[PDB]
This record gives structure tokens, C-alpha cells and sequence, in this order.
């Protein structure tokens, strides 16, 4: 049976970097050569108690392309009778006598942990608990960082933005910090930093990384340029407004870029990548969400499949 | 090049592409008064210079110091009978009206019948543009990102 | 390849009288024949930022009549993430790098043609966009007219209610006005008349049509009579509740009303047609919801088939 | 009039006020050529007019008809070693993009990163200008408001 | 007693010339000759249930400028009364049964002519019952009308705007229309026309009146203006915006007006005048707003004064 | 006229330490003194559109007792005002046209400074405009500060909490940095660290400072402690709990304390300064906000009354 079979996919941290590369082949695969009903017959749940439109559609799309049914809800309120007392624990121990797999995203984290405890033996996979992980996010950022560039190792990768809060930016380095040679900048206000236990990771496995002020300081040097977006309301107004000459991206500062360099965001954006960066050759952040689509097609493939042929 | 003028103001050695803002901002072609104005012109002495001659005009004490912030090398030339009488350079004035933005979306001079009004602080290696109205401070060059 | 292949259906007005027609048998085999497991494998987006139930299910009814997967959201408030700055173009941006086709109703005119912009070249299909373009309720409503009556040209249409705003009644004058013969009786009050320029437009081809003041004065004339439903928010309480003896219909006005006569109505209905016009033979208003299935199973089967074979 | 030009296009006889309105809208400024301009002149029968010479540029047959809207009696001189090898005059487009502001407010074009369009018809009377997008259908003097 | 000592006021119709003239004389006499503690010890009930906030503040700086003591609340952001059963007829009979004056603005039409009924003896003052009466409004303009052209006959009164819905050019109409030889100029986009029970009994009176297309062609003959708010939603958005270019008054049209030319609004004041009329002298809707204080104290004072010497 | 006659009370820049000790010295004799009828007949408007009910009941509390009458609002929970275009300026031009004085919260910064251009001649006090100033919140500590340390002037003041954000811990530094010889110790979590522009002035006037990580450092030291809320929605959840321990005061921590240290809070206190301190001598802030009624009192004395004996 495959490593991943019947296996609950909760934080990258958990998964090896074999699981990984595992992933990102069976990704790859998939693409190319689509297998439209190897779910077939399965029920798949997608339970957004918090919503996202973008990642429910990728990964309920994910489900159909691979032949699979599914139920749910979405809701950041109140769902149906799901919200009078019953414990999370409950709906699990309910919803795991239905289905064949659970996709969850919820408000408050370690939710999908929670929930692996009253599954049986129903796969959960987190879609995004809380500000903790959010696993398939990060599998479609490396394998699109990876088919752009023909590895994950000995890359000079660039992340831009709240590198404090934004949860992306912390499962990637950890994620790319399972691979050799890489060499991170950091480029975020002083009131949006790196936290300091990922650079404390990052310095106990002798990885190289460093802080910058702007983005054009770093410019010739990125092979990825990871940009997150900036939350105004997390700052004041004329805070946020402020920053000298900011830390957005436009097509000019794309002019000393390498030929290799893409620039990719999990995206929504608004404020920080101005619309003339789209018609670049570095643009990469809607085929990045297009890659999700096969990142999460691996998952169910390989969670839910025990031999997978492709 | 273009000719020379009877009477007015000749607002000399503009850099490049700022003799547009001049004229959008200070709203200077609203006037049906004889203007001539060369842009991108040679001028060895700086590559490349724009200079707005805007006849039988004067513009006088603020109107050369709000182009400090823009153009702050223009030299601004009195004409009054075929010959230059008088020569300026911008300076700096103490307050910037209506031309700027507050870089604050909070700040109420954004949905409301109020000029812009700013007080100029020069803080060593820029200077600092404080709002009337939010009193934040700003770099000047958060003000031009605009 | 049919003329309609991969083409964006967006305005009654962009599609010819010959592209009406094709739509039209296609929907009618159909039908007849059901072709269950056409769009087998297609997986389509039913996007309604705005959100109507009867649309929504017979558009998703028709997919899945067809046997295609969806995935989608309704609205009308916030979606879900898609709402912080998350622009229409990102979203489609995003959305086209999944699915095979988006059906999308949103409350904005032009939001399905700034769509079309960013599909790449993924069809896009407008299911209502603001007060512009409604195109896939004027094909169900064409269907009904031609198979109750056997035709499209030389008919006599009564179109009765809000003609000033009723969005059905203006595409449905303008496709009507691409097949010969036709006369028009609008019946309406003077606070919401038949627009200026669907009566230049109606008058630069020769078509007879004629203001009237009441139902009672067409009754004999009309083949098709087609109800709007008339907005009580947008008149003052006494002056709505007035009108004389009003423009709602009833069983006894439909006793010198031809054989061949059928009363149509977009729906909701809830004033203008009373209960008892129900049990009359010329009750054609469900059956017309009903045609909904096979207009949209034919729009979905000719957009994403090659040579449709039926 | 200025004088003369080696090479490029010399738009003379745009009415007045419409002048600076062409040089913004249509970015004729945004060149490294040398460009000079003369606002409120006589040299083209009227009385007051606008001339904008923009050397080692030559407009295109739609960039020409752009200016039809605001322009119409401007006459866009082709010049080549200092005569005019051609005159042409503005004449209506089909299409103009990106220079109006669609007056329907619920119209989508508002809130994107779509550059407008519109749908020009008729002639002399009254220009009907029919939305891209929201499809509606406005006169000319209503698109030219704010 | 004076002849309004303890009358309901509901409606201008209910009230003759002279009443308007004792109305008018008594608050040019308080703005004279102020009167602090006239009604010192009377409370009065402030009760908006649809909430107005101009026309409260008003009325409350008013019964304060007589010493009145003020109790009360403006609903629509909710109280209690209104629902579970609570008829407004039960609500007044509580209310009355310990204020001397009740003033009230509510939704529908004719609610203050049901209070009337069950107050018994506490006197009823309209502040606005729905589309009907504001008569309080209609008095605070016939006196700045009066204070600035000294006369209330022989006028040349320009109504522009939304003529068909607004209520305050209705009344006005009424109450000027009982004045002799006022000359009537409506300027209004034909969706939104002065409605025919208002022209017929102008008729009935042998009052002249026309309908003008532009405020240019009145501009010379005109005295007041009287500004009422299209309300962008009585018409669709592209309906609106383009009228020929408008019905928006700016300081350049009013170049050829006469120097006792008052423009009057009753406001919110969106676009209809534009900001620099303001600074004209013919820009009085501001000092209009301010005689509403002088208006709405006449009425509480003649109301709940027996005898009245100022 | 004494010199605050008039003014508008916008920021705590535009007072002198003269119009500082001019208002801290009549709260003092109002205290001792008190005045009930010095603003009889004045109408004050309370127009709180953002909703801060203690800021409110302690200004309205005040102008009642120099026997002013109140009329006003609080928006937040909405009432008409500030949708419908209806611009705060016209707003204010329609307002100041029947009160005498007006006191005003806002969201917007700027919004008081604003006002002062439409009111003419009635006098503007800013209970509050967004993250700028809050003049008022000023003048109770510093009178808080005056009547317990007897002194303004060579003062040891501790300044703990969210020193970043805290509005009032700004413009006390900048009140008491016009007195001569203070000392200030910041107290903050480093992200949460007093501004550079703050900083910068107490340099340029020789104003000594420093920044300590615990209050148990300084403790012996200081005679004004201010605690400000440190709000838990500016960091995570994890990085709020996690500091230390934390910068919380709880009684055992003041056993060091000299006998004139107060403990000074604007309030809330949520969890920042325990339940056990309150009985200690040393526990201020109630007391502080009784004071709040008297330097409010002295600013409606000084604005409005053009001598005052006392
Ligand atoms: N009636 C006049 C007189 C002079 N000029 C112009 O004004 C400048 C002459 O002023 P002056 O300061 O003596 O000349 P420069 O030495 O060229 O000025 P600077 O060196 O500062 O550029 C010139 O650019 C010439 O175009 C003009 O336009 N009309
Ligand atoms: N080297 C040249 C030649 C002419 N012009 C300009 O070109 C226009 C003259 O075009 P042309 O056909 O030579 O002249 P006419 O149209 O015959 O002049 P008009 O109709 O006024 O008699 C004018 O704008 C004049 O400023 C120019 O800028 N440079
Ligand atoms: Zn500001
Ligand atoms: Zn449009």
C-alpha cells in the first residue's frame, strides 16, 4: 500500500520529505494523464465550517475530476442545526458513520487534530485550522515552485509580506527546509517579521537566510518570489499606507529579474502585485491555484487509493 | 526651441516630464492667455529640460515656492517689457495646499469638500509632510507615491 | 464544429436568428431523446454571486442531466473569502484554471463580458447579469413560445406588467424582432412603459406593435401573453394598489382568449396571475420553468460539443 | 504659430481649453521627443486656438480619429523635412477606447482592471455612445460629464 | 385660548390661511423675543419610530428652547414597541397618560390621525407619517419664505426635482396655493411629474402654472426655488445619469437670477446643488434649516398655551 | 474673555502648558465650588457617531451639572446621519445653526478639525477622532495626576502596556513633555513599543527616558504608573499569553511602591491590573474617572463663558 494510504494528512510538518516528493510526483502524473474515476463510488465530504470559496472549489473540483461524490456545507456562522452544543467531537463521530473521507476547514486550530481522534478510520484533511497548517496549500506552492524551476533544492527563494502571521509563509519554509542548498530572504516590516523559531529552525539545520528592506534588493538574486498579502487591519491606517515606497510589486522592478523567476502568491491580491506584473512571464500565481487541482487530486488519490497505478 | 516673450513669466529648467504635473497641478491653462510651453527640450547644460512661458502673467511669492517640491531648480523669470526683470528659485514654503493626497485612507480629507492642507517640516535627509487634518507625518515621498 | 462551440453565450442581442434556431431543435431533441452521460467528465462552475433558487436549480439540474459534476456558491451577500479585494477578474483568473465551463449570475451588468476577458478560454454563461442580459431565460422562453405555437414568426405577443424594468421583456421584443411578421400589444402602466429605444429599434424593421391600456382590449388578438411580474417597491403603496381595476389576470378574462393561447410569466408570481388561471388550459408559466431544462441542457451540450450528434 | 519642425506631426486647430485636455487624455506628453505646444493662439482662421507639435512621431489613422470627439476641426499635419507631406482630419471611430467613464454606476467597468469601451453611432446631431459591458446606451454629452 | 390651544397638528390641509399667517407671525416674534421657560415643566414625548435625525434634533432643540423637558426614542434601530402585538393605538394610550405633547414620525400613512384618537387630550404633533403630511416641515418654509421675500403672495415659485414623490413640494403646493396669484414653474425629468390631483386643483383655483424643461428658461422671473432630492433609486442607474446632462443647480446658472432669488432645499442635499452655490447669496437652505427651530417653537408654544403674550 | 473663550478643543499640540494649568486650575475650584446653573439655556450637542458610552455619560454628566441641556446621538448602532451622502460638513452647517457648543467622537481622524470649518462660530470639543487625538481623556490624567502628586512638574511617570497604539499614552507624553524635568519609563512588549516620532521630541527637548522589560525594575522609583489595555486582538493568542509571564499588575507587585504611587488606567481594565489591587491605597483609576466630570466641566466653563469668577 502506498506510505500515505489511510493516513491523515494534518500538518507538513508531519509528512517526510519522501511523502512530499511522493506527492508531488502522483501530482504530476495526474496531470498528465487524468484518471477521472478512480474515486468513483466514494462520498466525500467537504466540511468548511470556516469558508473559502477558492479552496472548497479546488478541492471539490479535485473530487469530481477524480470521480467522487460529494456533501458539505460552508458557513463562518451558523451551519444548521450544527451549532447547539454539538462539540465538534460529535459531528465527527456522526459524519465518520457517512462518508469515506472528511475535508475540513475551521476558525481554531488543532480542529482537524481533534477530529482525527473520532474519524474510526475516516481520513481527515485539513483544508485550514486556524492560523495553524494548512498542508495543501503548501503541496501546490512546492509543486508549482518545482515544475517552474526543475527542483526543490539549491533555490534562492524570496518571501515578501506578513511574514509574521501569514501561515503559508511559515509552512513553506519548513517545508523547503527538508531539501538541500536553499537560501531564503526575508522582506517584511519590522512589525511583520519572521517569527524567530523558524529562523531558529532554520539556523540549527545551517540554512541560509536574510532579512531585507525591499524587494529590489533581492530582485537579480530570486529564483521564487513568494508574496503574501498585506492585511491593512492589522495595522493602522497610516501605517500601513506609510512604508517609504512599499513592498508591492510591479512590472518594472521585474526588469532585472531572472529569466527562471516567477513570482507567486496564494492569493487573494489586491494591493500587493499591480495588474501589469500579470502580463509578465513572471507572473505565476493563477497557474499556481490551477495547480491545486492536481496537488489535491494526488491527496484523495493516494489517501483514499491502497496501490495507485498511474 | 520657442521664441521669446513680451511680457510674463517664464518658469525656466524644469526637469523632464514634471512640466506636465506643473501645469495639470497649478491648473495653469486655465487661463485663454498665451502659453507656450516646450517639453523634453536639449539644453546640453542638462540633457533634457521643459520650460512653461505663460505671457502677461505674474506669478507671485507662494506660486514659486509650491513648485519646490517638483521642480525646485526652476528658475522663475519676470518679463515686463521684453527683457527679464526679476529672477526666482522656488523655495520651500511652510504649507502645501490642495496639490497633495493624505496617504492615511482613515483620514477624513478623503469623502469630504476640504483641501488638502500639509506643513512642511525638512528633516535632514528628506523632508516631512504633517496633515491639518490627521496630523499624521509623512516621508514626502509617501506623499508623491500619491 | 456547431457555430455555437466554445463560444460565450452573454447577450440575447450577440446571438443571430439562426443561432436562436439551432439552440432551439437542439433543446427539442433533447427532450425527446435524453443524452444522460454527454458532458460525462466536464466539471462546470455554477457561480451565482447573486443568488436565485429556480435558476440555480435548473441550470444545476441541466448539468447534472447531462451527467456533468458542479461546483459552485450563491450569494448575495458574502461569498466566502472571495470578497476582500479579491477583484471579479482574479476570481475568473482563478476559476478558469479548474473548470470546463462557469455559469455566473451577478448582480453587476457586464460582469459575464469583463468575464469572458479572463476565462482564457473557458466558456462563460450568463445567467443574469444585473439589468443587462438575461439570454438563457429568453431561449426557454422562445422554446415555449415556438412549441406551444408551432412557430416564431407571425405571432401576436402581448407583453403586460413592468415593461419599463422587466429585463425579460426587453431581450425577449428584441429576439422576437429577428423572425417576420410579428405584432406587438404592450399593455403597462404609464410609470413603467416600453423603453424609447426597443420601440426605435422595433420601428427602424417594420414591426407593428401597439400601447394599450388594458388586458381585456388584446384578450381575442393574442397568441402568447407574456405577464410580467409588477414591483410593488417600486411605487408608492396607494399608487401600485390603484391602477382602476388593475392589469392582473384572471380565469373569466381568458374566456374570449383564442384556443391557442397561452398565458407565460418569467416567475415569481404572487399578484398578477390568479390561482384560478391555474386550472385553465392556457396556464403555460410551470411547463415554461419546466423547458428551462432542455434551453439549458441545449446551451451547455452545443458550448462544450464539437458536433453535437442527436 | 511657434515656427518649424524637422519630422513628426503638428495637430493645429484644436478650439481652446481642449488643448491641455488632449495632451493629458490621450498621454501625447509621455514621449522623449520634443514636443512644443502653444495654448490660445491666432495662425489657423478663427480667432483663439491650440497647436501641439510633436516631433519625430506621426499619428496613426485611429489616433487621429480619437481626437474627433474633442478635436473635430483639428488637422493633423504629417510633416517631413519641414513641409507637410499630409493633412488629415478626425473623422468619427466605431470604437473608443479607454478615454471615457461609463455613466452607469452598477456598471461593472467601474470596479475593474478593464479599460472602457464603447460603441460609437450616428453623426453631426447627437453621438449615441453604447457601453462594452453594461451595454446601455448613452448620448455622448451625458458620457462627457464626471 | 389663541385658536390652535391644544389642536392635534396632523395636516397643512386641516389648517386655513390664518392659522399659517398666526403659525408664521408667532415664530418671527420668538426669533425676535426668545422665550425660555414657556413651557418649563410641560415634558414632551419624542417618539421617532422610523428615525429621522434632522427633524429630531430640530423638534428636541426646540421644546428645549422653551424649557420643555424632552423624553422619547427614534426606533428603526429598534426599542420594544411596535412588535409583539403592541398596537400603536395601546402604545398612545400608555404614552398620554403622562406627557402634555406627543410628537411623533412613523411609517405609515396616517398614524398620527390614529393617535389623535387615544391620546384624548394630549395634543399630537406630526413629524412625518410616511408618504402623507410632514406639516411642521411646510411651515418652517412658508416662514423662510416669508422672511426673505416679505411676502407670501404674488410669488414665482420654481419646484424642481422629484416632483411625483416629494412629499414637502406636495404641501407646500397646497399651502402656497391658498395664498393668492403664487405662479407655479415645475421642472421635473417626466418619470418623476407633478401628479395630477395637485395640477387639477391648481386649475379648480385659477392658479397659473407651467412645466419648464431646463432651469435656464425660469431662471429671470423666479423668487424661490425649491430643490427637491431625486432619489437616485426612483430611477435605474443609467436612467438617472443621463437625463439631456441634469437637473443640478451650480452657481453659473444662476448668474441671471433676481437678487431676492432664494434657492430653498429641504435636504440631505447629495448632488442637486453643487457646493458652490453655497457660497452665493441665494443659497439658503442652510438658514432655512435654522427657522425650522423657529417654526417648530411657534407650534409648541400656540399648541400648549392658552393665551399667548410675546 | 479668558483664552480658551471660543475655541475649538481639538488636540492636545494646540494648548499651552498655560491653557493647560488654565483648565486644571478652574476643574479644581469647580470641584471645591460647583456651579449648577453657569450654562443654563445652553444647548450642547453629544453627537457620538462611534459609540464610547463612558466618554458620552461623563461629557453629558458634565454639561448637566452647570444645568446645560444635552440633545445628540450615538451612531455605531445607527440612526440617519452619515449614509446617503449626507457629508459630516453638511451635517455640521445644519447642526450648529441651533446648539451652542457641540462635542463629537468620530472614527474617521480628522473628523473634529474638520467640523471646525462648519461650524462658523459654535465651538467644537473632540471626545475622540480615531487614532489621533482625545484632548479631553488628557485633561482628567493630567488633573488626576495634578491633584495626587501635588505636582505636574519633576514627575518619575511609568508608561506600561500598549505603549504602539495607546492614543492616550501619546498625548500624555506629549502633555506632561511641556512640563519640565518628567522622566518616563516605557514598559512594553516589543512590538507594541512606543513610536519613534514620540521618542524623537523627548530627545529634542534633553527629556530623559528608557525603557525597562519588567515593572518590578522601576517600581521604586515612580509616582504615576499608567497602564494602558493592551489589546488581545494585536497579537495572536499565543503571542498574547506568552510574553514571560507578563505586564500585569497585581498588588504583591506595588509592596516596593512609594506612598504617592498611583496606579493610573483610562479604562477598560480587562485583566491588565488585577481585582486585589483596587483595595490597595494606590488603585486610581475610578477615581480618575470621577475626574474626567470635572476637567470636562472646566472646558464647557472656559469655551463658552467669556469671564468667569469663580
Ligand atoms: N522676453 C523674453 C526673454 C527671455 N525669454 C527666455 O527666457 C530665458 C532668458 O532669461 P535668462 O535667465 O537671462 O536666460 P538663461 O541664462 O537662459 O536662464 P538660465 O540660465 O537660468 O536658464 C530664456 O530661456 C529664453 O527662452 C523669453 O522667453 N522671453
Ligand atoms: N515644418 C513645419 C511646417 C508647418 N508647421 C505647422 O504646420 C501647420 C501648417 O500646415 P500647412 O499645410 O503648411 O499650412 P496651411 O494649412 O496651408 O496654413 P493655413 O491653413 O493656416 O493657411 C501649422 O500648424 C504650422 O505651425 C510646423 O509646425 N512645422
Ligand atoms: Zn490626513
Ligand atoms: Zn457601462
Amino acid at each position: 500500500a502506498n506510505p500515505l494510504y489511510q493516513k491523515h494528512i494534518i500538518s507538513i510538518n508531519d509528512l517526510s520529505r519522501d511523502d512530499l516528493n511522493l506527492v508531488l510526483a502522483t501530482a504530476a502524473k495526474l496531470k498528465a494523464n487524468p484518471q477521472p474515476e478512480l474515486l468513483k463510488h466514494k462520498v466525500i465530504a467537504s466540511c468548511f465550517f470556516e469558508a473559502s470559496t477558492r479552496t472548497r472549489l479546488s478541492f471539490q473540483t479535485s473530487m469530481h475530476r477524480l470521480g467522487a461524490s460529494v456533501v458539505g456545507f460552508s458557513d463562518s456562522a451558523n451551519t444548521s442545526l450544527g451549532k447547539k452544543g454539538e462539540t465538534l467531537a460529535d459531528t465527527i463521530s456522526v459524519i465518520s458513520t457517512y462518508v469515506d473521507a472528511i475535508v475540513m476547514r475551521h476558525p481554531q486550530e488543532g480542529a482537524a487534530r481533534l477530529a482525527t481522534e473520532f474519524s474510526g478510520n475516516v481520513p481527515v484533511l485539513n483544508a485550514g485550522d486556524g492560523s495553524n497548517q494548512h498542508p495543501t496549500q503548501t503541496l501546490l506552492d512546492l509543486f508549482t515552485i518545482q515544475q517552474t524551476e526543475g527542483r526543490l533544492d539549491n533555490l534562492h527563494v524570496a518571501m515578501v509580506g506578513d511574514l509574521k502571521y501569514g501561515r503559508t509563509v511559515h509552512s513553506l519554509t519548513q517545508a523547503l527546509a527538508k531539501f538541500d542548498g536553499n537560501r531564503f530572504y526575508f522582506i517584511a516590516p519590522d512589525a511583520l517579521a519572521m517569527p524567530e523559531y523558524i529562523l531558529d529552525m532554520l539556523d540549527e539545520k545551517g540554512i541560509a537566510w536574510s532579512l531585507h528592506s525591499s524587494i529590489e534588493e533581492v530582485m537579480a538574486e530570486v529564483d521564487i518570489l513568494y508574496m503574501t498579502r498585506v492585511q491593512k487591519e492589522r495595522l493602522d491606517p497610516s501605517e500601513y499606507a506609510n512604508v517609504k515606497a512599499q513592498f508591492v510589486l510591479r512590472a518594472s522592478d521585474l526588469h532585472n529579474a531572472k529569466a527562471n523567476m516567477k513570482v507567486l502568491h496564494p492569493l487573494p491580491r489586491v494591493d500587493e502585485i499591480a495588474t501589469d506584473v500579470d502580463k509578465t512571464p513572471h507572473a505565476w500565481y493563477f497557474q499556481q491555484a490551477g495547480n491545486g487541482i492536481f496537488a489535491r487530486q494526488a491527496l484523495l488519490a493516494l489517501v483514499l487509493n491502497r496501490d495507485l497505478v498511474l | 526651441g520657442v521664441e521669446a516673450i513680451k511680457r510674463g513669466t517664464v518658469i525656466d529648467h524644469i526637469p523632464a516630464q514634471i512640466g506636465f504635473k506643473l501645469l495639470s497641478l497649478f491648473k495653469l491653462t486655465e487661463t485663454d492667455q498665451r502659453i507656450t510651453i516646450g517639453l523634453n527640450l536639449p539644453s546640453g547644460e542638462m540633457g533634457r529640460k521643459d520650460l512653461i512661458k505663460i505671457e502677461n502673467t505674474f506669478l507671485s511669492e507662494d506660486q514659486v515656492d509650491q513648485l519646490a517640491l517638483y521642480a525646485p531648480q526652476a528658475t522663475v523669470n519676470r518679463i515686463d517689457n521684453y527683457e527679464v526683470v526679476g529672477k526666482s528659485r522656488p523655495s520651500l514654503p511652510e504649507r502645501i495646499d490642495n496639490v497633495l493626497v493624505c496617504p492615511n485612507s482613515n483620514c477624513i480629507s478623503h469623502a469630504e469638500p476640504v483641501s488638502s492642507s500639509f506643513a512642511v517640516r525638512k528633516r535632514a535627509n528628506d523632508i516631512a509632510l504633517k496633515c491639518k487634518y490627521c496630523e499624521k507625518e509623512f516621508s514626502h515621498n509617501v506623499v508623491l507615491a500619491n
